RNA sequence: GCCCUCGGCCGAUCGAAAGGGAGUCGGGUUCAGAUCCCCGAAUCCGGAGUGGCGGAGAUGGGCGCCGCGAGGCGUCCAGUG
RNA sequence: GGGGCUCUCGCUUCUGGCGCCAAGCGCCCGGCCGCGCGCCGGCCGGGCGCGACCCGCUCCGGGGACAGUGCCAGGUGGGG
């Protein structure tokens, strides 16, 4: 004595949903991250732009995986370095490779960090 | 564009909706702008009534 | 008494342009799913076409109290489940080890389903009363059951639900089930029922056969029938005096 | 998690580096880049759960009293500028 | 008085407004204070029905055993 059809239109009953309960993972493990912090930095650039960087700019030029965005190069750099960073501008470059540009924090020196990194 | 009659934009209230509803009825010549039109069974014999 | 004024009825007016209509019943009006309205369609072919006496012999099944008494005496010969036979076989097994290895009880009488079985049991006339369901999903399996049981003397009747001689069999469905043999207590009880068969069932078996159905015209045009005919009828009442 | 109630862009998706489309400018700087780097001034969008600070809402009247008065106390009635 | 009986088995036309998410009534079910005698006094909530008549077998209307489709037969057929 309740059951009233307000609408002319049947529209399909919201029938449950089950979430997956699988009985063995597809996978066995999780594969690695293959994109760790030693994959995302390359190598520094030691060029005549890449000098000048450091001594004016307080900027570390490195050469980075092209799939790693700024917040992995971020994390990276300061990770490997143990140093902290302000921003982080990247090109690719004509040849493929992309290139960073990251600026540290005031506090560190960019001169003194490419010297212990081994590149001044 | 493409027709040379006009069209009149007339609006409805929905019966079993709170809602207005827009028809694009063609204008009959003689019918203007805030002019009530009925449209019926019951409709009297008006210029634009249906 | 201590009735507040500011409280007043709100009469709202439900005629043609005036407030918005309520909330209404509209299932006479919806948009069935397509398989709604084909299983609708279906029975209402069934009510416009003639149906053939084969076909429509099915539509005449057991009343409510015949039925019951019916299905009452078919529980006591419910056959056995799996765990009922595995009981069984495992005190037979006991028992030979024991000192056994006889004593079949006889194999007490069961109520035998399926329509395979039980026109072979018709056909060889060890067959005591046999009930058919009356709505089977292909009507071949069963239009030749009545008038086979009839032919080899065997009461027949058709009750409604498939799914009730079903559940005498612990399936989903059974189309047919059969008395084959009965205890003697209960002799009183088949004979009962096996007269109020015949006399509904097997003696009216010419009338059964040439009875068609069917052939009902829908709500609306024996409407349209009937005020013509009405009206038809003040015309000849004023074309006499 | 489930139940009631409400829920038609009524059709996926793609389709513009000249259409629509929030909000960055000035100065300096290179061999070659800058409205993108540096300096200095802004600004948009988003977030803030335990709430960041203010301000607004919102802080007034009536009656009984104390108190020379000013000003205090109690009760009642308001208050989404 | 008033039934078989006919339209009605209706609620919207002088205005470039507004109009939904129920008022009202009836029947109940929780919790509170209490006349501590129960339909019993009042206060916080929740539900159902009538409001919005009943029944039914095609949503409503228009065609309809034609059209149409499948196959064959005859005609026409420089459109190819
Ligand atoms: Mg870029
Ligand atoms: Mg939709
Ligand atoms: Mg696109
Ligand atoms: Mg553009
Ligand atoms: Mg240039
Ligand atoms: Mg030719």
């Amino acid at each position: 004595k309740k059951k009233i059809r307000t609408s002319p239109t049947f529209r399909r009953p919201k029938t449950l949903r089950l979430r997956r309960q699988p009985k063995y993972p597809r996978k066995s493990a999780p594969r690695r991250n293959k994109l760790d912090h030693y994959a995302i930095i390359k190598f520094p650039l030691t060029t005549e732009s890449a000098m000048k960087k450091i001594e004016d700019n307080n900027t570390l030029v490195f050469i980075v995986d092209v799939k790693a965005n700024k917040h992995q190069i971020k994390q990276a750099v300061k990770k490997l370095y143990d140093i902290d960073v302000a921003k982080v501008n990247t090109l690719i470059r004509p040849d493929g490779e992309k290139k960073a540009y990251v600026r540290l924090a005031p506090d560190y020196d960019a001169l003194d960090v490419a010297n212990k990194i081994g590149i001044i | 564009p493409g027709r040379g009659a006009p069209l009149a934009k007339v609006v409805f209230r929905d019966p079993y909706r709170f809602k207005k509803r827009t028809e694009l009825f063609i204008a009959a010549e003689g019918i203007h702008t805030g002019q009530f039109v009925y449209c019926g069974k019951k409709a009297q014999l008006n210029i634009g009534n249906v | 008494k201590v009735v507040n004024p500011l409280f007043e009825k709100r009469p709202k007016n439900f005629g043609i342009g005036q407030d918005i209509q309520p909330k209404r019943d509209l299932t006479r009006f919806v948009k069935w799913p397509r398989y709604i309205r084909l299983q609708r369609q279906r029975a209402i072919l069934y009510k416009r076409l003639k149906v053939p006496p084969a076909i429509n012999q099915f539509t005449q099944a057991l009343d409510r109290q015949t039925a019951t008494q019916l299905l009452k005496l078919a529980h006591k010969y419910r056959p056995e489940t799996k765990q009922e036979k595995k009981q069984r076989l495992l005190a037979r097994a006991e028992k030979k080890a024991a000192g056994k290895g006889d004593v079949p009880t006889k194999r007490p009488p069961v109520l035998r389903a399926g329509v395979n079985t039980v026109t072979t049991l018709v056909e060889n006339k060890k067959a005591q009363l046999v009930v058919i369901a009356h709505d089977v999903d292909p009507i071949e399996l069963v239009v030749f059951l009545p008038a086979l049981c009839r032919k080899m003397g065997v009461p027949y009747c058709i009750i409604k639900g498939k799914a009730r001689l079903g559940r005498l069999v612990h399936r989903k469905t059974c189309t047919t089930v059969a008395f084959t043999q009965v205890n003697s207590e209960d002799k009183g009880a088949l004979a009962k029922l096996v007269e109020a068969i015949r006399t509904n069932y097997n003696d009216r078996y010419d009338e059964i056969r040439r009875h068609w159905g069917g052939n009902v015209l829908g709500p609306k045009s024996v409407a349209r029938i009937a005020k013509l005919e009405k009206a038809k009828a003040k015309e000849l009442a004023t074309k006499l005096g």
